[PDB]
Formats: C-alpha cells, structure tokens, sequence
RNA sequence: GGCCGGUACCCGCGCGCCGAAAGGCGUGCCCCUCGGGGCACUGCGCUGCAACGCCCUGCGGGCUCUCCAUCCGACCCGUC
RNA sequence: GUAAGCAGAACUGGCGAUGCGGGAUGAACCGGAAGCCGGGUUACGGUGCCCAACUGCGCGCUAACCUAGAACCCACAAAGG
RNA sequence: CCUGCGCCCGCCGCCCGCCCCGACCCACGUUAGGGGCGCUUGCGCCCCCAAGGGCCCGUGCCAUUGGCUAAGCCGGUCCG
C-alpha cells in the first residue's frame, strides 16, 4: 500500500491535520499566531571574506531503519562479518539507532550482549521464548565508546601490558551478561539441542549452496 | 499455451460505390500468426482472386477460430499449394495432433525441411478432419490401432533443470529402454 | 560453456569414448578458466566419421610441410596424447602468455600412467559417444588411427593396460568383499539405535 | 582433510575471475566477469545479485604487517544463461587477476 | 526383451520443465514422439516423450478414458504409494526433503549423522576382529 | 537488486499535546453508514540528510613520474 | 564490347573528407555517423573452443570410400545423369 | 666419480616464502543393455537414473587453562 500511503499523505485536509494546525488554532485565540524576529545577537566577533553561512542543525527527520520481516526477537541469527563470524547468537532486541541488539550467551559462545548491524546477519527459522528477559537496560549510551586520545601509540611496552592488565571492559557490564545469560540459559535449555547449536558455528562446507540452503 | 499460428476468419468487401450500394460479401479461413498478417494475407487472396484491393476495399469482420475439443487427437488432412524453385505443385498432408493449430505449425515445418519451401510461399487451400479408417498416409495410418506399444529408441539424458547440471560426473549413464 | 568451476587440484579424465572435437572444447574452456586438467586413456577417444575419413584428413595433413625446410613445418605427431594435446592447442590461443599458461596446465596421457590408477577418473557427460552419436553411424578410436598412421606404441599400451584392468580387478573384488561387510556393520548399528535415529529415517535412501 | 589446518568456517562461495566484458573485439575493464562455484541458473544469481567479494592476493614486499592485499567488489548482475555474473570492483582487476579465485561473502545480505 | 514400452495407460515420470515429478497417465500416442498425458489434479494434454520418464507402474485402462475411470484405476493399481514406497520415487521425496531441512535441523541430522558413523565404525571394527 | 544525487524553493521543519520513535490526537460539512472514506477553512516564519567507524610521520596514503608483467587495441610517417 | 576489377550515360546514396559495431581479412556490403565519462537497452551479427552469449527447447532431411557443408556483396559452377 | 678447510645427509628449535581453505572418493565394460546378493551355476530377488551420491567432529577466536582417558579414527615415525 505504498501509493495508497501515498495519496493518504497528499491530502490537503490530511496534511492539516498531520501538522495539526488545530492546537494552534488553540493557544493563540481564534487565529494561527504570528512569528516574530530572532537573532539579535548584534555581536560578531569577526567578518569572513566569503559570503558567511551558519552551521546546518539539521531539520530533515529520516525514517527509521525497517526491521528485516524474518526478524523476530528470540530468533537465531547467524553473524558473518567480524570476530564472530559464524557464531550463531539469539536477537534481543532491534534498538534506537537502527542496530540490532543480539547475545551469545557469553557463557556458551564467547559472543557478549554487542551490537550487529542488520546487513551482516542471516535470520534462522528457529526461535526461543524469552518474554522474561529484560532488557530494557540496553541502549546506544551503553555501547557508546567515549574512544580515547591518539597520543597512546602502542609500543613494545603496551603491546602485552594491556593484555596482561585488567584496565579494560568493567565490571557492570561483568555483572550485566551474568544476569542475562541467566535469564537466557533458563529459556535456551527448554529448547532440546539449542545450547550444542549454539556452541557450534555454521560453516559451509563442501557441497553447499547458500541459493539453494534454507535457514 | 502459445500457438504460432491461429485460424481466423475474415470477412471483407468493396468499398461503396454508386452502382451496387451494397457491394457483396466475402468470406475467408486465413492461417496466419496474428490479426495483422491474416489481415495482409486476406487483401492477397481477394486481389489475385476477386480484383479488390485494400485501397478499394473494406473490411468488416475478423474473428479468431478456435478450436471445439483440445484434448483430443483428430486426424486432420491440408490440401495445400507450393511453390518449389522450378514451378508450382499441390500437396496433400495427414497429421495427427490434438488441434488443427498445431497441425499447420507442423506443417509449415514440414515444408520447410522437406522441401526448402518458406511461408511466403505456401497456400492452404482446403483444410479438414479425415477421420481415422479413411486416411491415405501410411505415417498417419499407422498409429490407427489400440494395443499400440513402443519404447523409446531416443531419449536424451538431461538433467530435470539447468541447475542439477556440472560439467563432470563420476559415472557413465546408464541408459536403457 | 563457461566451466564447472570446482575447486579440485587436478581433474582427470577418463577420455575412453568421447567425442574428440567435443572433449576438447570442454577441456579447453577448463585450462582458460584456470583449472588444471589431465586426461588419460586418450588412446581411446572416439572421432565421428569413418576411420577411412579421418585417416585421408589426416593424410591431408601430412602433406602439409613447409617446403624449404621441413624441420619448420607442420610437426605431424603420430601419438594419440599428441594428437589430443595439438586438437585442444588448436582450440587454444597459444600465441599469447595467457595461452602458452593454459597449455602448461594440460598433462594427456595414453593408458592411465601412475600416479593416476588409483583415482577417480571423471567423465564428462556432453561428450560420450552414447549421448552424442546415433547408434549405427561411423566412428573410429584415435588408438587405432593412429595404429595405422605409424604409432608404434599400440602395442606396449596394450599390455600395460590388460595388466592395470588386472590389478584393478582384484582390487575392486577386496573392495565388494569390505563392502558388504560395511553393509552388515551399518545395520547392525541402526538396530543397536532407536529412537536415537528417527531423523534419519525420512531423508535417507 | 582430518586433522588439518587452514581455516575453520567458510563463510563464502567461491568463484573464479573469467575475463573482462569483451566484445568480440573490445574490453571494457571496468566490469569483471565472474563465476560462482555452484550457480548454473540465470535466477540463481538472483540471490547474489549485491553480494559483496574481494579479491585477495598477495605482493611482493610487506605492507602494514601483511603481504596480502584485497580489492573489494560486488555482483551487481547476472550475465549470460548460465549463472556467471557481472563484478564492479572499486579497481579494475589486474588481467594476471583472470584465471584466479575470488571470495564471494554473503555480506550485504537480505 | 524389453522391460518398459509407450503403451496406452503406463505411469510416466515427467522430468524436465515447470512440472518436474508428477507422475502422469500416458493415455494415448500421438505420433511417434508425443502422447496425451492424463493426470488428476492436470487436464489431458500432449506433450513429447523426450520429456517423460517411463516408470515401471502399469494400470489396465482404456483409449483415452472418463476421468472418474482413470481415477479410480489409479486407485486400484495404487500408482501413488506404489510410486512413493519404490526407490525411484522414494529417492524424488527424499530429495525434496533434504531440500526443505533448514539449518537447525539440518544440525540435528549433523550430529545424528556423526554419532551413527561412530557407532558403525565400532561395530565393523569388532566384527573385524571377530573375523580371522 | 544496479548507477547517480543529498537539498537556500519541490519536498521538509517549528510555531500544541501524547509518543525514545514510525506516528496519533480536533471541528464542520458530503459518503456509504461495520471498517471507515471524501472535502473543508490557512497563517506566519525557517529551510546545505543522517550513524558509526579506519589512518594520521607509519611496513601509511597516492602519484599525472619511472620500469616491468598481463589483457584488449594496434601496419610507417609526409605525399601525388 | 564475347566479356572485364573495361569504356560512356540516367535517378539516388555512399567513399573521397569518416571514425565505430558486423561481414575472419577489405574506402565505398549490412548496422550506424561521434564532445569526455557513469548507468540501462538495442541495430547488423551471433551463443561448440579461439570469443562475450545456450553444447538450450522442438521437428524433419544429409551419411559425402571427391577435402560432405556451413554468411547479402563474396570469392563461381554448366549441359546432363 | 662426487672438490681437506669445500660439501652432503639425520634429527629438533625455529623463522620466513609457496599452496590452500573438506582443495576426501581405484573398478572393467555396453547403452537394441547392465548391476548387487543368494541358491540349479542356471534361475530367482532386488536395483539402474546421473556423484543430484557417498565419507569425515562436519561443529574450538586456523583454534583458553589444566587433568584423566576406554573402545574408535586420523597423522608423524620404525619394522615388514
Ligand atoms: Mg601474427
Ligand atoms: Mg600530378
Ligand atoms: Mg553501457
Ligand atoms: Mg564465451
């Protein structure tokens, strides 16, 4: 129904109530209200040669990212690109930025609660009932990095000094994938064979077509 | 499904003219692979048969023929007439196939290979449904008997799509009939 | 034609009865993609046409020598290997690096030199006399053809070769006796599984 | 075969890098032509057709701690009936590149 | 001899095209490449022995029959589950199943596999043993 | 799925609330009358799409410079 | 003119002055006339290898013990069996 | 035969460079026929269409830490 959306949205009256010029019609008496002039600064420190023209904040409000329809949270992913590729994790949750949100668990894959872009995942047929996981806990501040200055440049010094050192991921987010591996081991064992599954990786091996190979 | 060739049937006469106010009416069972060139073909036969050309003619009706029963076999007869690269000749021609459509692609094909003789060059005077016990051809007359039975001398080993298909195989094939 | 594409270090050919302009395109479509191919029993290719048509075409090709110097013209070589490696350089470009690198990749044998007894020898389907001549017209073996242009080799092949279909034989007969008693072995293990092997049960044949 | 060593997951098809589009008399180096092990249909490409591949190869000398090299490219559509595809690599391919083998991933996958 | 002939009423395999497996009653020949095809669920139409596969199944019927008839001569001859339960057919359903396994599935057969290979591989070593 | 573009107008945004968010939310007419749909009065201003990476004096980046290899093209210029 | 890839005219187009795709090769035969690039689709002509595209789906005829035969011009065959 | 200040060969301690990513698979033979197993060695039963099949821990960050280890498998290596 994309061009029935289409003209739904075109419509004059439908574009009046979208931008719902009622409630302005509102606030400001029986009438739309006026707008008045901003931006008496009236103090520039300094005036470019070239015809100045301010920083753009950004009034364009893409769309969100849509969900893949094989995507249901419980399903078995297969990551493809990356450190864990072919690990096979369960999807949690596809979060605000657009990622999506999976877990290994880390007790049996190695794979912690991370974050996998959609593109790089093959959804499996396969699903798990977690309703009593909670998540909510997840986000992009999270997983924002914070990433720090460029005037550590590894040396002989560094190169196993951090490795053999603990100043690293924290402790939180040890604490954090003991309570969802929890609470997903609890629901991983009432599937038969999940938890082998999930220890193996898929590999395609000789003889395989991924055309022709169903998930 | 598709046909290359299809029976219509186009019914045409002179334009008006002061004298004859309504000119008479000719009819025609045309083979031809759509409505355009049954068109053309009928505007040939009514100017080499009935001295009216497209400029001084009109035409009023083409229908497409179909036919009554596509899931039977009729033994069908095409009177036919050719031209061979020394002069003219008239053929006769007895098939077995479930339509009569069917019948003249065979036929064209037919003459096509034995002869070297194209379309252009090729009329179908009569057409008709020689039924079975009256069929002159002994290729025709010889599938005309119950407790038929055959196997099949040529049956190309191909795989069921161009996917199942590699270049190397282990075995040799083992064909039997 | 574009190629299989499989991965193997080397294909071999068993080329017994195969057409030789047709096995020869398929193969030399093999070497330019890349894949490194040896053909063995070359000895065996079957040619359409009569043994007499080919024998006056290959006579035909006899004559042809560069006048001035014969040790420069057309090398006519009598072998069927070389008659097969010169119908596929035919096929080739061998005027050119990309060429010359194909060629480098096909090894054709009379016979099944070691090491290539004890292998799989692959046939290729679009090529075999059964599927591509009608049953009842001409053909004549290129081990023949070339028993009479002057080969002298059809007999030191021929004793090798009732030797290594021996050798083979008493090995296939070992192989059919470890067989059944690998047959044995897999029911005697599906009746010691039960329920344990119930997902075999509906893709298995 | 085992008890071996190499690499424990393959997570690509592998193909073979087939020439150039050529006329019969010209090449266009820009798009690549490359075979898929295992595609023998026209619309069996159809699942590849976006699938991102890289060429790897290796130089001479060391460079970042590697002599391995790679030049990324993608299937952007079927050529011909019998499943080779067209590859667009953000290089042209070397001609010493036709012959080799060429890493298909499932990437960009849908 | 021959085992297996075109003749009024044996099953045959199609096995090439958009109808791939369908088992189909050779009711009557047309000439000597094509005959009329009857099926349950496909109307009767021609089509040319190079895309059919001669099965071993015979059922006893007419020229061209009614269709109830040639149904329920299908089922007296039991052409379905003959067809089915013999190793040709049986290797056409197989196939399609090992078409429609998925992944975790085709895990499950993966690790059912191994184990029956360990168990067979046991059981030919003792009964080699056992062998002198 | 492929290639191109990425915004001074077409779109879009604020001027109300609810909603992290796609988005929803009002009045009056016409329509079938479930679902629900059509139309409606319209105003000010603003108006360069985003997210995360990799490298940063390096065994880096890339070069229109040089040599070489491969592929395709490719006859020796002036002239009657 | 016996004819000529000859000599002289009529209508038009081409080459000359013009690349490019096809006819293996060719100034004028077929397609088609152009700034430099990215993307798509075609014309002529093709899909066995050289060589990009099917050893594709069909139906017939030919079996050539002469170099069977295989492109508009075009690289011929005749009377006759 | 094999360089008296030269070389060859074995082992292990490794480093690079090549190749690769399961780089696993012995029948001959015809195709107007054939293949496996039994007993009259002639006849039963079964299977024949494509390796489109089989086989292999096939499942470990090319692979975390220690320990025991059946039966089985695979490799290096001595023997024949
Ligand atoms: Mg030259
Ligand atoms: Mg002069
Ligand atoms: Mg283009
Ligand atoms: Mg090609």
């Amino acid at each position: 129904s994309k061009m029935a959306l289409g003209i739904k949205r075109a419509s004059r009256s439908h574009t009046y109530h979208r931008r719902g010029l009622w409630a302005i019609k509102a606030k400001h008496g029986g009438a739309l209200p006026k707008a008045e002039k901003p931006a008496a600064v009236a103090e520039p420190k300094f005036y470019p040669a070239d015809d100045v023209k301010p920083r753009t904040v950004s009034t364009r409000k893409p769309h969100p990212t849509k969900l893949r329809s094989t995507i249901t949270p419980g399903t078995v992913l297969i990551l493809l690109a990356g450190r864990y590729m072919g690990k096979r994790v369960v999807f949690l949750k596809q979060l605000q930025s657009g990622l999506l949100l999976i877990t290994g668990p880390f007790k049996i894959n190695g794979v912690p609660i991370r974050r996998v872009n959609q593109a790089y995942v093959i959804a499996t047929s396969t699903k798990v009932d977690i309703s009593k996981v909670n998540v909510q806990k997840f986000d992009d501040k999270y997983f924002a990095r914070e990433k720090k200055t460029r005037a550590k440049k590894t040396e002989g010094e560094l190169f196993e000094s951090d490795k053999e050192a603990t100043k690293n991921l924290p402790d939180f987010k040890k604490d954090d994938q003991k309570v969802i591996d929890a609470e997903l081991i609890k629901a991983i064992d009432a599937v038969p064979d999940l938890k082998n599954y999930l220890g193996a990786r898929f590999s395609l091996r000789d003889g395989d077509k991924p055309h022709e190979m169903t998930f | 499904v598709a046909f290359r060739f299809h029976q219509y049937q186009v019914v045409g006469r002179a334009l008006p003219t002061p004298g004859d106010e309504q000119p008479k009416i000719y009819r025609m069972k045309l083979w031809a692979t759509n409505e355009v060139r049954a068109k053309s073909k009928f505007w040939y036969f009514l100017r080499k048969l009935k001295k009216v050309k497209k400029s001084n003619g009109q035409m009023l009706a083409i229908n497409e023929i179909f036919e009554k029963n596509p899931t039977t076999i009729k033994n069908y007869g095409i009177w036919l007439r050719y031209q061979s690269r020394t002069g003219y000749h008239n053929m006769y021609k007895e098939y077995r196939d479930t339509t009569l459509n069917g019948a003249v692609e065979q036929m064209y094909t037919e003459m096509a290979s034995r002869h070297r003789v194209r379309s252009p060059c090729i009329q179908i005077i009569k057409t008709a449904t020689v039924n079975f016990k009256l069929c002159k051809r002994d290729n025709t007359k010889q599938f005309h008997n119950s407790k038929i039975k055959f196997p099949l001398v040529y049956q190309k080993v191909r795989p069921p799509t161009r996917k199942l298909k590699t270049t190397y195989k282990a075995t040799r094939p083992n064909l039997f009939m | 034609v574009s190629g299989s594409g499989v991965c193997a270090k080397r294909v071999v050919v068993d080329a017994r009865h195969h057409m030789l302009g047709r096995l020869a395109s398929i193969v030399a479509k093999e070497l330019l993609n890349g894949q490194r191919v040896v053909v063995v029993r070359c000895e065996e290719i079957c040619m359409s046409g009569g043994l007499v048509r080919q024998k006056m075409k290959y006579l035909r090709f006899l004559r042809k020598r560069m006048n001035t110097k014969p040790s420069h013209g057309p090398i006519h070589f009598r072998a069927p290997a070389k008659i097969l490696w010169r119908t596929i350089r035919g096929m080739i470009p061998h005027k050119t690096a990309r060429g010359e690198a194909a060629l480098a990749r096909l090894k054709a044998y009379e016979g099944v030199p070691p090491p290539y007894d004890r292998t799989k020898r692959m046939v290729i389907p679009d090529a075999l006399k059964v599927l591509r001549l009608q049953p009842g017209h001409r053909y004549c073996l290129l081990g023949q053809l070339s028993k009479e242009v002057g080969w002298n080799y059809a007999d030191t092949i021929r004793e090798l070769e009732e030797k290594r279909k021996e050798k083979a034989k008493v090995s296939y007969d070992r192989r059919k006796q470890l067989a059944k008693l690998r047959v044995k072995a897999e029911k005697a293990a599906e009746e010691k599984l039960g329920t344990q092997l119930e997902i075999l049960a509906p893709i298995k044949y | 075969v085992k008890g071996r060593t190499g690499q424990r997951v393959r997570l690509y098809v592998r193909g073979t890098i087939l020439g150039y589009k050529r006329s019969k008399s010209n090449q266009y180096e820009t798009a690549s032509l490359v075979q898929i092990e295992g595609v023998n249909t026209r619309e069996d490409v159809a699942w590849y057709g976006g699938k991102r591949m890289a060429y790897v190869y290796k130089a001479k000398t060391k460079s970042n701690g590697t002599h391995y090299r790679c030049i990324w490219g993608k299937v952007s559509r079927p050529h011909g009936n019998t499943g080779v595809v067209r590859a667009k690599f953000t290089s042209n391919l070397p001609a010493e590149a036709m012959g080799k083998k060429v890493r298909v991933f499932m990437y960009p996958s849908s | 001899p021959f085992k297996r002939f075109v003749e009024i009423g044996r099953v045959a395999l199609v096995n090439y095209g958009k109808d791939y497996g369908r088992l189909v009653v050779i009711v009557d020949v047309v000439d000597q490449n094509r005959a009329l095809v009857d099926a349950p669920d496909m109307v009767r139409c021609q089509m040319n022995f190079k895309r059919l596969s001669l099965t071993d199944i015979k059922i006893d019927i007419k020229r061209i029959p009614k269709k109830a008839t040639l149904i329920k001569a299908m089922e007296e001859a039991d052409v379905k589950t003959k067809w089915e339960n013999s190793s040709w057919g049986k290797k056409l359903i197989v196939q399609k199943k090992r078409a429609a396994l998925n992944d975790f599935d085709r895990f499950k057969v993966m690790l059912a596999k191994i184990k029956r290979g360990g168990a067979i591989r046991q059981e030919l070593a003792k009964l080699k043993k056992e062998v002198a």
